[PDB]
């Protein structure tokens, strides 16, 4: 039995070793007490202002939408403290942890942006941080891993399987099975077992709120939609929580279209895959016939998963949100336009956000709409990669 | 399920522990694996626990995960699997087989229709790794509209209500771990299981197999003196395969020395 | 003449080519103009919040000061947008390039950061940008030679002299005196011919001003010394402008003592130099007894510069403020601290500042005070630099 | 100061221009230096316009800041470039020599003591690239004292405020700036100065010599036939000793001819 509710309509659950059973209902309870508790609320508040920055920019791009009736506002998650939007609900983990007397720290990353954010927050509240990391992602996002590092945190490569994000994730949660009497997994994304997509969303919902205040501030109504890139679905949830009840509202989830859908190699498992059950959840899977788990493919590891959050699967399924995908090529494209012409250097992740919106206003420019990309993170974990990249051409 | 239910009256008639191996199908091959398997039960396998390779096995540590990945090399799908299995069936009529699946390879292609194929090739259990008792609903009734046995994990940290469900809800054999964590020969259990073993009897639960780490004789008396029915070895067993892949021979002639001294200190 | 007074006491003036001085005349007046234009000061600060995301956080440091009487709050410019509070006046600076007809920006940098600041201002506002760098910052600095380039900007090695700052602003004066038709000199630090000094303040202040604002609503009261490093002088006049008639809150400033003093290999001319001529104004130098100019040296980029702006001179020769040197290995301890005890990863510039403040609370542990640190900067530009030199150790 | 007044009433007695060589005191070295200069005279220099090597000389283009180097290569420092006027000075007793300075070479211990030393050994005017009208008080004061000619630039920018100035404040001879930029060859002036040159005329200013790019005899001809006293070269000079270091003869030779060609075109 369980306090929360574990699923979104069919998806969700709690799909994992009868061993860690106890440890999720553990961390349910903790996180059910919190959120009445007004010292843990207050703490909360304080270390995501005055340590984290927020409440964070809202800007409005100023050439990205000349000659077309688009307005687009970018919710700068980027400037947050670590560079990413991740840092918001590690803080909120980071207390958990502490109110169950945890004194170690297990995450996973891929892009790095999680395994920074874990690091910073176990350094300041005093946690034992290991993060799993594929070692394809160590290479491709090398300038993370020397943070982490650099904060004292253990990066732990992992060879195995396709060596990037599900890699990682397999082998945090086996290391969480033998060591959660002591660890608490932090895991970095709303997806995986109850009660971790309802914790994620609703220590990154801030992310919504302040969009929503601020465009009513800026513009006297609301978005006609608010566009975010979805890995396991943390930026885009937190994006589009206080917007569900908005109905007028558009929320669109932008998966990774890699190589192209038709090659197989992407991760967009919410349109082109099938419900499975994997890392703790059932939700849309990329899986063979005989029900294997896919590797996925993307050019940014933070969005390079064969698997989705079960909250977008539930949110897609009765057409409240509409989710697309965006290729490497034309995530690079809006990663340079925003370079460019913004003076911005958004993390890959984040293009592909950003792509689908230059699409829809390129696509039809003379309709008139009031569009929020999520910026999720900026790019400085991408620079090398993206410079060899457009060196072999450019 | 009526496999264990004759085994264990046979077992304890004989004064007996079970001793249970497990190895994946088709690691190193399809043909070797088979081999392998008429190996155990010469050498005096109880019942046999058999994975079928999956491409994410969360609950199995390294060597467990290198047998998943030689049955990939080898091309195994479950569909080879289940043929592997209709031949087991077909060399020997009692032994009872126990699967172990991950969920998605069960839900994959309907639950009821994996139970279905179960029943038609003889297996008489199946333990679903990622499914704790919370989830195990359309699992454990199709398991028993096909008269499989569902195997349930009474854990280490185990309260009085799990204890409950499991002993009710259990069929053929309860799976009692040895400690935390994931499959392997490396890490043996730390904490006396006696008071949960005891419990389980008090109500009525399907016979205790211990688990996890077990890879000696003396842990085999161990678990059968501290009032289990038996234990299961899977990573020891595996580790002669990994070790001796470039001699069959060598292999099957480990793998029956284990084997037969495992079942002497079940005895 | 001049609209303005270009002299600190005996230090300033406008040391330039007879060539450059309507150059400079003209800067002044759109300044002035600038100054007290409601429209002009309007986009300056829709860019400084919505843009670059101002306020910035002041941080309460948790564990660095623990078992002394030291509260430590850092003002973090290393979150404002660019990853230093080089933005802030380039902002300033870019709109009155813009003023003045403009299309061309020249910069110098040492850190980069600087060089990036420019480089994003030019890519919002449709200015032409080219940064001259030293060779060897080029290397040391790496990260943001990738970040300017994929910006668009122009970045020129210099392998002349020293290769680091110094040479930089040789050829950026260089270059603008024969371009200044086109392109505003965009001067990185309070330093260099008036109006530079005077105006990279005024688009500073907003530090010190925040800072103030910020220690009064969580302590009631003013801080007791407000602490910075100091390059050109820009980040430490920004931080104390606003206090200076507080005359119970210490100034103090904290120069590159880069391999000990004792060694010459220093960037501290405002405690180990001599008045002279030198960068368009009359300032402490490091020179030769014959009156050539020296080569400085700091493990930091940004403090590599043998002279100092002359406001800092200025403030110093009347007792207002108190200049201090920290050395390479100080900086670094300060560095690694803040990383492991607080999780924010500072630049190396800014860890001088930090390291002199960790001093002034060891040394005297019972004394009570309350001391706010410029973290000037983030310093993913030096973590290559900085893994490389502990790893050569630990 | 003097030295240039009579240059220049010889010079429009013979309606002809001055034409001026820069080369910076101790290039390539002192003793070759020395030959340099004597060979710049003997070829026809009117004046000598000579440099004493600083580390930032930030209105020098490449080849000037290649001279400073190599003067320093050659460990020359102001003192024994002072060493060196008195020298010239006592071979040369009437021609006008004008050093260019950095300020911070001049006010390093004392711009007083400076100037003094200036007249010690013979210099006639000094021009301090770095130090505009609005900064010159203490300078041209300094100069007047020891009766040093104080040279002020004339900026193709130049408003009418400045040129009332530089024509009051200025002796000797006033700088009529070529264009703006650095000291170079590569780049030549594109804009005529005639106004400029006349205005001058008009509030008495000190004769002009037109500086920065001239390279070439047809400039020197252009500069005087457009009204200036004479032109200012360096670049080009400083050139023909770069490319010959490794000929002190050829050096010599060519330098001959170049200064030869272009006293030739003032005339
Ligand atoms: O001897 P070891 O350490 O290799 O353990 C042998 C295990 N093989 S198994 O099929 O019994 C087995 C049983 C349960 C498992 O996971 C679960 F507990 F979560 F359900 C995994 C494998
Ligand atoms: O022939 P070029 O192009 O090399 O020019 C020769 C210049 N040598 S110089 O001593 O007259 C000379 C004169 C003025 C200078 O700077 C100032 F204008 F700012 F004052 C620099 C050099
Ligand atoms: C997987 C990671 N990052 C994901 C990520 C994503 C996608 O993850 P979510 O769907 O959970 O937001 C988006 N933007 C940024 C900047 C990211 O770093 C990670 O840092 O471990
Ligand atoms: C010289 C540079 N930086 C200087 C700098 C300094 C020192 O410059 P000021 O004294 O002008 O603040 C301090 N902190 C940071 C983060 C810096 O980048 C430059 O980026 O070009
Ligand atoms: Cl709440
Ligand atoms: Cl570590
Ligand atoms: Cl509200
Ligand atoms: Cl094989
Ligand atoms: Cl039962
Ligand atoms: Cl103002
Ligand atoms: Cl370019
Ligand atoms: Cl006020
Ligand atoms: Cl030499
Ligand atoms: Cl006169
Ligand atoms: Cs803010
Ligand atoms: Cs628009
Ligand atoms: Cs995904
Ligand atoms: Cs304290
Ligand atoms: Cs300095």
């Amino acid at each position: 039995t369980t306090l929360l509710n574990p699923y979104f309509g069919e998806f969700g659950g709690m799909y994992v070793p009868q061993i860690l059973m106890p440890a999720l209902n553990q961390l349910e309870e903790a996180f059910v007490s919190a959120q009445k508790d007004p010292e843990f609320q207050a703490q909360f508040a304080d270390l995501l202002k005055n340590y984290a920055g927020r409440p964070t920019a809202l800007t409005k791009c100023q050439n990205i939408t000349a000659g077309t009736r688009t307005t687009l506002y970018l919710k700068r998650e980027d400037l947050l403290h670590g560079g990413a939007h991740k840092t918001n609900q590690v803080l909120g983990q980071a207390l958990l942890a502490k109110r169950m007397g945890k004194s170690e720290i297990i995450a996973e990353t891929g892009a790095g942006a999680h395994g920074v954010a874990s690091a910073l927050a176990s350094a300041l509240l005093g946690l034992k941080c290991r993060i799993y990391m594929g070692a394809k992602d160590v290479e491709r996002q090398s300038p993370n891993v020397f943070r982490m590092r650099l904060m004292g945190a253990e990066v732990i490569p992992v060879h195995s399987g396709s060596a990037t994000l599900k890699d990682a994730c397999n082998e945090a949660l086996r290391d969480w099975s033998g060591s959660y009497e002591t660890a608490h997994y932090m895991l970095g994304t709303a997806a995986g077992p109850h009660p971790y997509p309802t914790i994620v969303r609703e220590f990154q919902r801030m992310i919504g709120e302040e969009t929503k205040a601020q465009i009513l501030d800026k513009e006297g109504r609301l978005p006609d939609a608010v566009i975010a890139c979805v890995g396991g679905g943390s930026n885009a949830i937190g994006m589009f929580a206080d917007f569900i009840n908005d109905t007028s509202v558009g929320l669109i989830g932008v998966e990774p279209g890699g190589h192209g859908i038709e090659t197989g190699e992407h991760g967009a498992p919410l349109k082109h895959g099938r419900v499975g059950i994997y890392f703790g959840m059932k939700a849309p899977m990329m899986q063979t016939a005989d029900g294997q788990i896919e590797e996925s493919y993307s050019i940014s590891a933070g969005l390079d998963f064969p698997s989705v959050g079960p909250q977008h699967a539930y949110l897609n399924s009765i057409g409240r949100a509409d989710y697309v995908s965006i290729t490497d090529d034309e995530a690079l494209e809006a990663f340079k336009t925003l370079c460019r012409h913004e003076g911005i250097i958004p993390a890959l992740e984040s293009s592909h956000a950003l792509a689908h919106a230059l699409k829809m206003m390129r696509e039809q420019p003379e309709k008139e709409q009031l569009l929020v990309v999520n910026l999720s993170g900026r790019g400085d974990k991408d620079i090398f990669t993206v410079h060899d990249i457009l060196k072999a051409r450019e | 399920m009526e496999r264990y239910e004759n085994l264990f009256a046979q077992l304890n008639d004989r004064r007996e522990g079970a001793f249970v191996p497990f190895v994946t199908l088709g690691d190193p091959g399809i043909e070797q694996s088979l081999k392998i398997i008429d190996t155990l039960i010469d050498a005096g396998a109880d019942a046999l626990e058999l994975g079928v390779p999956f491409s994410d096995p969360l609950a199995d540590g390294p060597t467990i995960q290198n047998a998943n990945l030689r049955a990939f090399a080898a091309g195994v799908t479950p569909a080879q699997c289940f043929e592997m299995l209709a031949l087991i069936r077909e060399k020997h009529p009692t032994i009872p087989i126990g699967l172990l699946m991950y969920a998605n390879l069960v839900f994959n292609n309907g639950i009821d229709a994996f139970y279905a194929r179960c029943e038609q090739v003889g297996v008489d259990s199946v333990l679903v790794a990622d499914v704790p008792v919370e989830e195990s609903a359309p699992f454990r009734q199709a398991a028993l509209r096909h008269n499989i046995a569902p195997i349930f994990i009474c854990p280490p940290n185990a309260d009085d209500d799990l204890l409950r469900q499991v002993a009710s809800y259990g069929r053929g054999y309860t799976y009692l771990l040895s400690r935390s964590g994931v499959t392997g020969a490396e890490n043996r259990g730390a904490l006396p299981l006696h008071h949960l073993i005891e419990k389980l009897k008090e109500y009525h639960a399907a016979p205790a197999l211990q688990g996890f780490g077990i890879s000696s004789p003396e842990q085999v008396s161990a678990a059968v003196r501290a009032g289990a029915a038996g234990a299961i070895s899977g990573s020891a067993i595996v580790k002669i395969i990994e070790k001796n892949l470039a001699s069959p021979k060598q292999m099957l002639a480990e793998l029956r020395s284990f084997v037969s001294a495992m079942k002497a200190a079940s005895r």
